[PDB]
């Protein structure tokens, strides 16, 4: 086949660490070109990767990342142009100590903009661990994001095997009080609490001060814990969200689920299982749900790729004999999908030598219309109907560098043809729709030192905050 | 790190076994295989010592061919028998001759002392330390004399450079000597040894007796008591001691040592249904059948004790620290070992591990089975004429012996006139390897050949014959190669005597190859002063008058000779009658002792004649055997033990054939068997010659071993003299002259075969070789200049080729004269590789700054002991995978490795000491692909008076230049090779690592090896800067140097440590450790840092990120210092405390561990922390091992092992949430888990165990009983009995291993064995796990049981876990799936389904190439792999000779693709692959 000689290739230093990427890409239409599918590593004398390209960016002589390290040669602060320059640092112990992003492009850049958070730990006599950490404003002030009260060794923290343990991670969104533990280590109840208002988005959730004391004014009303019973296999016995809602499982000789029953809050609690039939690989194979129906699933046996489903209402079913569907589905050698279709009509697929997705036809429901940042209504009833979904084409493209170009498609059954283009920057991933910005330059000023974007679908209000 | 948690077992396992170490050959071509010891590693140190089998051992305790002995300072007697004098010689059981020291002054190493450890010693003493002839470890040794030598004894001291610390000698048991005057010490022996932690272990010996002895041996050896036998060893001292214990009066009592292995020799009941006891009682060790002596040291040395049980003993209530009272040691585990018995020999059929349980029932190991060559007579074949040689004897018509380095001689009819016809042995073309004729004469220039005592033998002991000259007046040799290099005419101030009569001339007496002449008889000595084929004066003595006098030429129908049919070598006077036979014991200068006689013979002695009768050993062990001829017959007697012979063989002679006074039989290897065929000529026809044939193989090689798990060992093994002859006659196919230097003959291991006990694939592993070599002054093997190394894999078939490995390897033979020849040899397809390693010499001096060497050439003296040194060290390798390609002939990697040495100053002013270093690596790989290896390069730059690797470096090199067309295939689009070149391939890169430690090495000290300092930088250069033959340390240590230090390098890092005690960091006595330093940042590698702070920000950061300053190392003129943490802070006692972890830290910036004693402080009983979480264990001393856990919430976990110390049940109790839960405690639910799977097969939901798993191994072997076979058999048990004695059962009626052959060829028993066996599948060492889903808390635990296969090769096979009843396959009762007709899978319904998985065509490297899929089945049952590669999917992994799938096949047949190169790898896959 034409796919033969695409392969991919590595290429080593006297190091002995491979200086470039290599594959053999072909688009099959028009197969006289092999790309040159190859790019750019570059290692330090410590051996570690200092430079990697864009291709598309060598001729351009313009450089992609940064890398600054220690003794011991680890990764420190460190930069590309789509990422921007970050910091995580952390203990000789690798603890966490502070962490940082979204700085600008001069080299003079603003750490103004840093997005801080760090941490804090025990002291002597305990052995160090994380109470709690903070985020700090960058260049301004520092709110304790969480605690995570480690408890001591009453009989009580015996009795709750909370011994040593956070019993309190006063956290973002309110506290979690852990307060019960299994012998077997799983937990047995934690008081999930948000906040004094959780639906106040402007209330902390940080913990700042001598201790919950104060706090009692974040913490909210809705003490909506968790408490929680297992086995000695640490399968759940039960586990109940406190508002009333619980759970029950059971599994077989070996271990695969057999049923399970599940409270909804403060009702009965009921099996969802009809029947149950496996696969020897623990996959499904022929299963009905308290909805009654039966579906099976069928499948290499090889490999479970699925060459079809089917389900209908069974001949003596409370609605009787009824197919619902009959799918049926098509792979290749290493097991990309190439086709589809239903009964109760087909679709297809291409792709690049790399895999990269080219092409999806098939069929689609009429009047969807052309599509926006928008659902549709459904069709209501379900359609009966032969065609509604009527036939159509569609297809991708896509950069030398990991990036798309375009959408392109036919809907010839009501001539509503129409393509989808991407702007995107001359020097980084940042890029969109060109009916936000045709200017694949200026569509690079659109998003944050991060790498974020500035403004949301059509420009409408958007914060990214801290946990970014 | 801190000292340990508290932890458990390891709650899980395989089924696995021990003993699995067959040893890997090499150039010394002895071929040995060890075994590890089954017994404890007490608190923390043990006796270490392992066994071994050595194709080169000779007899022992450990039976023939085997080890395990420990060590003794000893004599030489190679030089010939001890003087007892100052002037005898002595030699580390390192193997080395062991000179006197000297100091920095050259002076010996000696004084007048009166302390020892410090401790004042009990007298005046004299003490001097001692210095091998060549170093491998810097050992310091002491010798130990009173000042007056009378007065007790002298000893000895060892001091390893790791403080390992060791004595000889202190008492009668502890030391060997003549029985009679011990003043004539033979040897002193290892008795204790003390830690640094005042841990000790003793060594008992115990001495012969007349235990079990009979009236003939007590008759004839009243001289036994010197000998000894290491009959136990003991350990763990019930209370600290840094010193030596045995400095004190006397040791304590037995109770004072905890641990103890113990050795018997049949005494206890060796019944299995028996655990013995640590007490023997009286029934007295045995003496083994085939009992001798040694004379060797000038002494008896009676030869008797074997052993067959081996106990380990532990004091339990001591060890537990919690009683003492008659606390009887309890056998913790029993070795068990079995040997065949024969007049002449014994040596293992097998071994076995036992363990008991507390009703004293036996649990079992698998066996472990041997089978070395029985030498048989039974065998016999009979004659055959010798149309190869059929007139050229009879009298005068022979001559012969081996000139050429040939290991069997040429013939050589040679005359005054004489024809020197060398008619010599060739191939015969065609046919195997052995087949062998005598091709045409050559006769040469050579000597006067005439009126000379003219004669055959090379006395000087050269290699090379020496042709006499000793006429009128005359008096010297001429020398004669292998090449036929006559050398000139030899006079040497020889000495030759008048040879008044050449009757009783002497010869071996005087050592082994330094033969000399003695004319002596009765009531006086003679005697030599032959040395190297030179002399002293000889000299006049007498063996005491007491003593029988052997005489000589009286014909009065007797024989004489100087013979050993003892076997030892000392070719012993006997006197031979018709009624009559007697051995004179060896006494070497000037001495016999009183003769034995042997016993087994008689003739008609009125009808008797002197000869008609033969004298050469047969049964191949030194006992020189007998023969006689009859009227149509040849009568053999053949030599039990030394000491007797048996009844005597009756040989027909060939038809119509009667042996007479003309007809002379002879005894030479006519076909490379490595023990003389038999050969004769009746001169009466014109024809004359035969042959008999006798054996196929030389005897008493293990040939073969087995492990009861199914292992075997198909040892193969060839005459290297028929490999010389190989190798000269295929180099003369290649024309070239041929000169091995090893002239002299053994018989050496050779190959072997393997086989899977369940797939029937196997592996073929070949040791091949060649410049045999041999010391032409010393007379030592030399090793083989090259060896060449083979093997494939094969495989029952389906498409995988096996490809054979080939690789090619040389080594140091010391010996320019052929080592030069090697460099030949070395393939150059490729060709810009660099220059050979050039071997090279140095001597250190005392130089201020703590000394120096300087590399030199020392005197060729010196070399030929430099080289004798060098011998053995392996220089180059070249390896290849085997094929039809024009690859075939590239290998996929070559190496050669330098070698270094430092010769030495001694009290031995006639050589050096040295020491040697394998100093560099160069290692080019190829893939296979000539044109452009990556190559690296690996070298020692400085070094110590001791060594260590100061500096060294290492250095990889830029890419040759762009070539003009890919030599891969071309499949790779041309663009990927044309690219394939990058400027980061233009760089040379180089390694600096330097180093320096601590040497507290005064007084008593001799602490070394001790780390301190490190500092690493490093260098890259331009392609254009290396010179072509790459740079040579030589080279760059130049002042001139490329990489001189004022150039700008890379600072990669530093090291240092910091010891704790009185020692200011640097080690206290023990070493121990106050902290690890660990570098952080400087002004390099703050960058990341300036990226973003300031200077207060910045120095925080470091400081609160755990760091300060430190000085930098290996400091440099303007080098700043550095930042750094520091780590490991711990502590320990004294040796009071043994030093033991009392509390230990990562670091200060977290938490600290504090660990807590038994008081023994044989383990950590608890444990708490940082955050006080106090943890809880409690052991089981049997293994000290913990069987109860506790955590801080008061959580048990628990766990029950095997009597064998293996994990067997486990589960925990504790509190939820505060209530309380889990399983019960043990005590509160006593509870057996199932003695079988059988019956486990019917486990009930709801016992109080999270966990338990049930095993067999030894199910691979078929079961049976005497009432199963009677009720075949019916005489009820006596023929199970038979073949119990026979070897062909178990004691516990297993079928035993070797026995299933064993059994059917003895006694021919044919389907009336298999009728006991068959249906019954050799069942794959295999167990079930269980594990329950809740604790016993709720009864309704789902039982988790799942099954697993397993091997000693591959290990586990297989696991399935049972699963709800449906549709599944079946399997046979004859293993087989079972099938519709059709073949397909009996895919129905079962009650008893199982889930299978994990099953796949294991392979020998231990992967395997089928993968095959899982299923359902119906059984617990092994299905059959006939049946799984009939229908079974499976991808197919088609590893590379490195063992990397270069492709991979899916079942389906699309494919996954790869190549690699050295300098990048190609892949593709199933879509891309699909080119056909």
């Amino acid at each position: 086949q034409l796919f033969s000689k695409t392969p991919s290739v590595t290429v080593f230093d006297n190091r002995g660490l491979s200086v470039r990427d290599i594959a053999y890409r072909r688009h099959p239409d028009t197969p006289k070109v092999t790309e040159e599918c190859i790019t750019y590593h570059q290692f330090d004398f410590r051996g570690f990767l200092a430079q990697s390209l864009d291709p598309r960016l060598n001729h351009k002589e313009v450089t992609n990342f940064s890398y600054l390290t220690d003794l011991n040669g680890n990764i420190i602060y460190t930069q590309s142009v789509d990422a921007g320059n970050t910091l995580v640092l952390n203990d000789t112990e690798g603890r966490s100590v502070i962490a940082m992003t979204n700085i600008s492009r001069n080299g003079k850049d603003d750490l103004s903009l840093a997005v801080t958070r760090t941490f804090q730990y025990e002291n002597a006599p305990l052995p160090g661990r994380p109470l709690s950490v903070t985020e700090q404003v960058n260049g301004e002030n520092a709110r304790i994001t969480e605690h995570f009260v480690y408890a001591g060794n009453t009989p009580q923290e015996k009795n709750l095997n909370l011994a040593g343990q956070c019993v309190s991670y006063y956290d973002a969104a309110g506290l979690i009080q852990t307060d019960s533990v299994s012998l077997t280590g799983k937990p047995l109840s934690v008081s999930r609490k948000l906040l004094k208002n959780l639906d106040d988005t402007n209330i902390l959730a940080d913990w700042q001060g001598n201790d919950t004391s104060a706090w009692n004014s974040l913490l909210a009303t809705e003490i909506y814990t968790t408490v929680t019973r297992t086995d000695a296999a640490g399968a759940v016995l039960t586990t109940i969200d406190a508002v009333g809602n619980q759970q029950r499982v059971a599994f077989d000789i070996a271990g695969q689920l057999s049923a399970s029953w599940l409270t909804l809050k403060g009702g009965q609690e009921q099996v969802i299982i009809k029947v149950l039939t496996y696969s020897a690989a623990g996959q499904k194979l022929r299963e009905e749900g308290g909805n009654g129906v039966v579906t099976t699933y069928t499948y290499e046996a090889e490999t479970q790729r699925l060459i079809g489903i089917k389900t209908e209402r069974p001949n003596g079913h409370a609605a009787g004999a009824k197919v619902l569907q009959d799918l049926r589905y098509e792979y290749d050698p290493v097991g990309n999908v190439l086709s589809i279709t239903n009964d109760a009509p087909e679709n297809a697929y291409r792709y690049d030598s790399l895999y990269q997705l080219v092409s999806a036809s098939g069929r689609e429901v009429a009047g969807a219309g052309q599509q926006g940042s928008d659902l549709p209504s459904p069709l209501v009833p379900l359609p009966s109907d032969s065609s509604v979904y009527t036939n159509y084409t569609r297809t991708y493209t896509y950069d030398s560098a990991g990036n798309l170009m375009r959408i392109r498609h036919s809907a010839p059954a009501t001539n509503n043809n129409y393509t989808l283009n991407i702007t995107v920057s001359e020097r980084s991933n940042r890029g969109v729709m060109s009916s936000l910005t045709e200017n694949p330059a200026d569509v690079d000023a659109l998003f944050t030192a991060s790498g974020s974007q500035k403004c949301l679908q059509q420009g409408q209000s958007l914060i990214w905050t801290p946990r970014g | 790190m801190a000292i340990t948690t508290l932890s458990l077992p390891k709650g899980g396992g395989a089924i696995n076994g021990m003993g699995e170490s067959v040893g890997q050959a090499g150039p010394d071509g002895m071929v040995t295989f060890s075994i590890p010891l089954p017994f404890s590693a007490g608190r923390g140190v043990a006796p270490a010592l392992s066994l071994s089998y050595s194709s080169g051992a000779g007899n022992g305790p450990f039976g023939m061919g085997w080890q395990c002995s420990a060590m003794s300072i000893s004599r030489r007697t190679q030089k010939g028998v001890p003087q007892y004098n100052e002037d005898d010689e002595f030699l580390s059981p390192s193997g080395e001759v062991m000179a006197i020291a000297l100091n920095d002054s050259g002076f010996e190493d000696v004084r007048t002392a009166n302390r020892l450890q410090g401790i004042p010693l009990p007298f005046s003493y004299k003490v001097t330390r001692y210095q091998p002839r060549l170093i491998q470890d810097f050992i310091k040794i002491e010798y130990w004399q009173p000042v007056k030598q009378t007065d007790g004894t002298p000893f000895w001291i060892i001091y390893s450079p790791d403080g390992q610390t060791h004595i000889l000698g202190k008492n009668s048991h502890s030391r060997v000597a003549n029985a009679e005057n011990p003043s004539q010490i033979a040897s002193w022996l290892l008795e204790e040894t003390v830690t640094p932690t005042g841990e000790h272990i003793y060594y008992q010996y115990s001495g012969e007796n007349q235990v079990n002895c009979t009236d003939a041996e007590i008759a004839l050896h009243p001289q036994d008591s010197a000998q000894r036998y290491l009959a136990r060893i003991d350990y763990g001292n019930i209370s600290p001691q840094a010193s030596l214990f045995v400095l004190d009066e006397e040791l304590p009592n037995l109770t004072q040592w905890l641990f103890h292995l113990v050795f018997d020799y049949g005494e206890r009941d060796i019944s299995i249904n028996k655990i013995p006891t640590f007490e023997g009682g009286t029934t007295g060790w045995l003496a083994r059948p085939d009992m001798f002596s040694r004379y060797d040291f000038g002494i008896e040395i009676r030869n008797r004790r074997l052993c067959h049980q081996v106990l380990g003993f532990h004091r339990l209530e001591a060890l537990n620290d919690r009683d003492v009272t008659d606390e009887i040691p309890v056998l913790v585990n029993r070795l068990t070992l079995d040997y065949d018995l024969n007049n002449s020999v014994s040596t293992l059929v097998a071994v076995r591990q036992v363990a008991y349980e507390t009703d004293g029932s036996p649990i079992t190991q698998p066996p472990l089975e041997f089978d070395y060559q029985r030498f048989d007579t039974g065998s016999i074949p009979g004659w055959q004429e010798m149309p190869q040689l059929e007139a050229f004897n009879g009298y005068q018509p022979y001559q012969m012996i081996d000139l050429y380095g040939e290991g069997t001689p040429g013939i050589l009819y040679q005359e005054t006139p004489g024809a020197w016809w060398y008619k010599s042995p060739q191939r015969q073309i065609g046919g195997d390897s052995n087949a062998v004729t005598y091709g045409a004469m050559k006769a040469l220039p050579k000597i006067p050949r005439l009126q000379e005592g003219a004669t055959l033998m090379d006395i000087n002991g050269d290699g090379r014959l020496d042709w006499v000259i000793t006429s009128a007046g005359v008096r010297g040799f001429h020398s004669i190669h292998s090449t036929g290099e006559w050398t000139h005419f030899t006079p040497l101030n020889t000495l030759p005597t008048e040879y008044f009569h050449p009757k009783a001339q002497l010869a071996d007496l005087v050592g082994a190859g330094l033969s000399d002449l003695v004319l002596i008889g009765p009531k006086s000595v003679r005697l030599y002063a032959n040395q190297q084929g030179n002399w002293a004066p000889a000299q006049d003595v007498t063996q005491a008058e007491n003593v029988s006098l052997p005489v000589i030429g009286i014909d009065s129908r007797q024989l004489v000779a100087f013979a050993d049919m003892l076997g030892s070598g000392q070719q012993h006077l006997v006197e031979i009658t018709a009624d009559s036979v007697k051995c004179w014991p060896n006494m070497g200068h000037g001495r016999f002792g009183q003769p034995l006689t042997l016993e087994g013979f008689s003739q008609p002695q009125t009808s008797f004649n002197p000869d008609r009768v033969f004298l050469a050993d047969i049964d191949g062990s030194g006992t020189n055997d007998i023969i006689y001829a009859h009227s149509e017959c040849l009568e053999i007697y053949l030599n039990e033990s030394g000491n007797r012979f048996s009844k005597p063989i009756s040989l027909l002679l060939p038809d119509g054939v009667n042996f007479d006074n003309t007809c002379q039989l002879q005894a030479a290897d006519i076909q490379g068997l490595g023990i003389a065929s038999l050969v004769m000529t009746v001169p009466h026809m014109s024809p004359t010659h035969w042959r008999c044939d006798l054996a196929l193989n030389k005897p008493w090689l293990l040939n073969v071993m087995n492990n009861n798990r199914g292992a075997e060992t198909c040892l193969f093994y060839r005459s290297s003299a028929q490999f010389w002859l190989d190798e000269k006659q295929l180099v003369e196919a290649a024309g070239q002259q041929p000169e091995c230097h090893l002239p002299f003959p053994m018989h050496l291991h050779w190959r072997s075969e393997i086989f899977d006990e369940i797939t029937g694939n196997r592996l073929t592993q070949e040791q091949e070789y060649a410049h045999g070599s041999w010391d032409g002054q010393e007379r030592e093997f030399r090793g083989f200049g090259r060896l060449i190394q083979r093997d494939t894999d094969g495989f029952a078939q389906v498409d995988i080729p096996t490809h054979p490995s080939r690789t090619v390897s040389w080594f140091a033979t010391g010996i320019p004269e052929i080592d030069t020849t090697l460099s030949a040899e070395f393939w150059r397809g490729d060709d810009q590789a660099f220059s050979p390693f050039s071997p090279r010499f140095t001597r250190w001096e005392n130089d201020s700054e703590a000394g120096s060497d300087v590399a030199f050439i020392p005197s060729e003296h010196d070399a030929f002991w430099l080289n004798r040194a060098m011998k053995g060290q392996l220089l180059r390798s070249e390896l290849y995978g085997d094929d039809g390609t024009p690859e075939a002939e590239i290998p996929y990697s070559v190496t050669e490795m330098r070698h270094q040495v430092r010769a030495l100053p001694t009290t031995d002013a006639t050589v050096p000491s040295a020491w040697c270093s394998t100093i560099e690596t160069r290692s080019y790989q190829y893939q296979r692909v000539a044109a452009d290896p990556q190559c690296s390069q690996q070298v020692v730059i400085k070094a110590d008076r001791y060594g260590s690797p100061l500096l060294s470096v290492a250095i990889n090199y830029p890419r040759r230049k762009k070539p003009e067309k890919s030599p891969y295939p071309d499949d790779l689009p041309e663009t990927l090779f044309d690219s394939s070149y990058d400027t980061q391939q233009q760089q040379l890169h180089l390694t600096k690592q330097q180093q320096n430690y601590f040497h507290l090495t005064n007084d008593d000290n001799w602490l070394l090896g001790l780390p301190k300092e490190q500092r690493n930088d490093g260098y890259q250069y331009d392609q254009e800067r290396a010179p072509a033959n790459g740079f040579t340390l030589e080279t760059l240590i130049a002042s001139n140097s490329l990489i001189g230090s004022n150039q700008p390098f890379t600072y990669l890092g530093q090291s240092r440590v910091a010891y704790q005690g009185g020692v200011d960091e640097q080690p206290s006595l023990q070493a121990l450790v106050a902290y690890g330093e660990t570098a952080i940042l400087d002004e390099k590698t703050l960058q990341a840092f300036v990226g973003v702070l300031d200077s207060k920000t910045r120095d925080e950061l470091l400081f609160s990120a755990g760091y300060q300053l430190a000085p930098r190392l290996f400091r440099v003129e303007s080098e700043p210092d550095v930042w750094v943490a520091r780590q490991g802070y711990s502590e320990f006692g004294d040796y009071s405390q043994f030093w033991r972890p009392l509390s230990q830290r990562s670091t200060l910036l977290t938490g600290k561990t504090t660990l807590k004693w038994d008081k023994h402080y044989c383990v950590v009983i608890e444990t708490q922390d940082a955050a006080q979480l106090v943890t809880q264990a409690r052991y089981d001393y049997r293994f000290l091992t913990p069987y109860s856990l506790t955590d801080a919430n008061d959580n048990q976990h628990y766990v029950v092992l095997n009597p064998f110390g293996e994990v067997i049940a486990s589960r925990f109790w504790g509190t939820e949430a505060g209530k309380d839960a889990g399983y019960s405690t043990p005590q509160a639910k006593p509870f057996v888990v199932p003695a079988t799977i059988e019956a486990a097969l019917a486990l009930s939901p709801g016992i109080p165990v999270a966990h338990c798993a049930i095993f067999e191994p030894e199910s691979w072997m078929q079961k049976l009983t005497q009432h199963d076979v009677s009720e075949r058999m019916a005489d009820n048990g006596t023929l199970w009995n038979a073949l119990l004695q026979a070897r062909f059962v178990t004691e516990d009626g297993y079928v035993c291993a070797l026995g299933r052959r064993r059994w059917m060829a003895r006694h021919g028993l044919s389907v009336l064995m298999l009728t006991l066996l068959a249906e019954i599948p050799r069942t794959p060492p295999h167990s079930l796990t269980i594990t329950t889903d809740r604790y016993d808390s709720d009864d309704q635990q789902q039982l988790r049981q799942r099954i697993l296969f397993s091997d000693g090769f591959g290990r586990l096979l297989q696991s399935a876990q049972r699963v709800e009843a449906g549709e599944s396959w079946q399997r046979s009762e004859d293993s087989s799936l079972v099938v519709n007709v059709s073949g397909t899978p009996a895919l129905v319904v079962t009650d008893n389904r199982w889930a299978v998985s994990g099953r796949t065509e294991y392979d020998g490297k231990g992967q395997g190439i089928r993968v095959y899929q899982p299923y359902f089945l119906d059984d617990w049952r092994y299905l059959s792999d006939d049946s799984a590669r009939t229908d079974l999917f499976a991808d197919t992994h088609i590893y590379d000779p490195l063992g990397r799938e270069y492709q991979v096949i899916t079942a389906k047949g699309y494919r996954r693709e790869r190549q690699y190169t050295p300098w990048f790898v190609v892949n593709q896959d199933e879509n891309d692959t699909a080119a056909n």
